[PDB]
């Protein structure tokens, strides 16, 4: 399947991830008001992936527009990049099994995690910015790119593109303070640590969320929602957890009526005596 | 003997560094400072807990316990 | 003996005697070595400690640890049954390993009336533990002013030092238990 | 008596290595290292804490807390 | 030896301060005074565990047990 | 003084054993071990811990602080 | 050196009390007491942890870790 997130407006940007959830994910019965939910990504095979047409970086125009991102639907993850002008996929070193028919497949020697790309890129997330213009930017810098190891600018551009793609489609959080950046003002989105949390714990808000049942919060890690629509303004969609695993195979523990993710209590229920600790060195 | 099974009702920490815990309606408490953070968790995560001790009168100290998830 | 034990942990006083009349062992320990008058004591059952001693129970029978029936009674606060098994001749001043009379469990959890039984019956007042600690030093640790009144009241030594020279009032400092250093100056 | 019923409000470790919780409004410090994990852990699953002390007044010491589950 | 891999079904203390878990289908006790917390956190998430010992009858003592990710 | 304020962007055990936790972008160490669990858990729980010292300058040693839920 | 970045694959107790862990393919241990809880956490939470020492072949010991909250 073919989507555009078409960033001219923020209505088009947000009607292009809603479409997007719709067709690849289904909504947690029990997460879910409207048409807005926490949805859970559809069962699909490894190696089955959607393509995502970038339009809209100069508002309305069909400018700017030989980028495609080719996202693995089962994790969201970008697999890599197709220049639509050159007829080449640039797929990172960690997605050969992602394979697209009838485009020049460049295999990487980058791979596709936030680890490289923010050292290729010596860019970190946390704080890192993103506007119309910078996009327009990581636009160039994609199309510009060539070769079979990412640059620093590619590397940066893919950051600013995974984020506003699917990390937004993750996360209805980073879509709405994303999203901001769209607007006639063209104020920066900058991505904040809380922004970046919710990225690495992913697959572990996946593993909870559909244990929910109505609880008064929801605790997973260093990940907090005390009421569903905390729930609903950060989270979009999740990882079909039927990454859901670290350890252990019991997802969540009820501790007064707030749903922890087990691991999460495990890990600070684990110290013994502070006194035999302190002195025991 | 099995002084007790059920879930932890409170805990509390003692001025005299023991540890209380209520279960199935008795009070046990136990000077064993690793039970403090044992006995804790089992109350923070619902554990079934059963106190064993030579007795089992309320309000007497035990050394030995066991937890199961259910 | 678990059955005879379970039963005297429930204070089912008719259980007990229909057990021991099927030829159950009064003295019958579990691992750990708690035996039915050790459960019974905890518990305060008095009406099971009676007839488990009136079968033949021993009243000084140790735990693993040397917690004696009128230790776990002491500690459990239990007044009547710590009399009932001085009665029937406990050792007041028995020691566990870790040399823990009754009346510091008593003064470690705050139970006035029994070191009060206690101290009545001759229970040593400056009994020392292994690192020094007297029962006025785990009474003003655990902020239990009662027992500290009652204690120095009947000749506890103030000065007594543990072995890091440390009195009852650093102890009480060290807890931040304002009241009973106050009690102590 | 019963210096402060409720949620720990906040935890604070203490350059002396005493250990301070607000609760209902009241700070209380502990020098009893035993307390410190196990007051984070119910500071961080909302357990209601009571602190018992003969002095209550905010800023006193304790020893002696019950954990309560809701 | 490898004695037994699997969720720990139930954890105990034990008087003597040891620590005992079943482990497919096998008690087994250790006097390592740090898996205590260990494992009833492994206990608690389900983790498997590697229970490994010189004998592996139910009753045997351990000194050494892996927390895998399984 | 309050130095940082802030989730614990990181922390590391250092072999001179000093304990650093990175918040609000400043690095500070401790070497009080009852800090490092209860940092640490601050730390995976997403507390706001608020680093209090004499002395705020970066890299420099702390044994006060603050524990938040937020 | 760093050693390994990642998270852990898993944890062992040791039999000389030693802990051990497995990042990024390679087994490091160490005696460092306060750790064991804190590796422990950080496997079960999956924090990318990095051990840093002097040698870096499977089997070498370490006792600087830093833990990431990726
Ligand atoms: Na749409
Ligand atoms: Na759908
Ligand atoms: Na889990
Ligand atoms: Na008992
Ligand atoms: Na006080």
């Amino acid at each position: 399947r073919e989507f555009t997130i078409d960033f001219s407006t923020q209505q088009s940007y947000v009607s292009s991830l809603n479409s997007i959830r719709t067709e690849i994910s289904t909504p947690l019965e029990h997460i879910s008001q409207g048409t807005t939910s926490v949805s859970v990504i559809n069962h699909t095979p490894p190696g089955s992936y959607f393509a995502v047409d970038i339009r809209g970086l100069d508002v309305y125009q069909a400018r700017f527009d030989h980028l495609r991102l080719i996202i693995e639907q089962n994790n969201l993850y970008v697999a890599g990049f197709v220049n639509t002008a050159t007829n080449t996929f640039y797929r990172f070193s960690d997605f050969t099994h992602i394979s697209v028919p009838g485009v020049t497949t460049v295999s990487m020697t980058t791979d596709s995690s936030y680890t490289t790309l923010q050292r290729v890129a010596a860019l970190e997330r946390s704080g890192m910015q993103i506007s119309r213009h910078s996009l327009v930017s990581s636009y160039l810098a994609l199309m510009e790119f060539s070769g079979n190891t990412m640059t620093r600018d590619a590397s940066r551009a893919v950051l600013r593109f995974v984020t506003v793609t699917a990390e937004a489609l993750r996360f209805r959080q980073i879509q709405r303070e994303f999203r901001q950046a769209l607007s006639e003002t063209a104020p920066v989105y900058t991505m904040t640590p809380g922004d970046v949390d919710l990225t690495l714990n992913w697959g572990r808000i996946s593993n909870v969320l559909p244990e929910y049942r109505g609880e008064d919060g929801v605790r997973v890690g260093r990940i907090s929602f005390n009421n569903i629509s905390a729930i609903l303004g950060t989270v979009a969609v999740i990882l079909n957890c039927h990454e859901c695993q670290i350890t252990g195979d019991r997802p969540v523990i009820k501790i007064n009526n707030t749903l922890w993710e087990s691991n999460t209590a495990a890990a600070f229920l684990n110290r013994k005596s502070q006194f035999l600790y302190t002195t025991g060195k | 003997a099995d002084c007790a099974k059920g879930k932890i009702e409170f805990s509390k920490y003692n001025e005299d560094d023991t540890f209380t815990v209520k279960v199935d309606g008795k009070e046990y408490w136990t000077s064993r400072w690793n039970l403090q953070p044992l006995l804790q968790s089992a109350q923070l995560t619902g554990m079934t807990v059963t106190i064993k001790s030579s007795t089992c009168e309320s309000g007497s100290g035990f050394a030995e316990v066991q937890f199961n998830n259910d | 003996g678990k059955k005879l034990l379970e039963a005297a942990r429930a204070g089912q006083d008719d259980e007990v005697r229909i057990l021991m009349a099927n030829g159950a062992d009064v003295n019958a320990c579990d691992s750990n070595g708690r035996t039915p008058l050790h459960l019974a004591a905890v518990r305060g059952h008095l009406e099971i400690v009676e007839v488990l001693l009136k079968n033949g129970a021993d009243v000084n029978a140790w735990d693993v640890i040397g917690k004696t029936p009128l230790h776990l009674a002491a500690d459990g606060g239990h007044l009547e049954i710590v009399e009932v098994l001085l009665k029937n001749g406990a050792d007041v001043n028995a020691w566990d390993l870790i040399g823990r009379t009754p009346l510091h469990l008593a003064a470690l959890d705050g139970h006035l009336e029994i070191v009060e039984v206690l101290l009545e019956h001759g229970a040593d007042v400056n009994a020392y533990d292994r690192p020094g600690h007297t029962p006025l030093h785990l009474a003003a640790r655990r902020g239990h002013l009662e027992i500290v009144e009652v204690l120095l009241k009947y000749g506890a030594d103030v000065n007594a030092q543990d072995k890091f020279g440390k009195t009852a009032f650093d102890i009480s400092i060290d807890n931040g238990n304002e009241d009973l250093a106050e009690i102590l100056q």
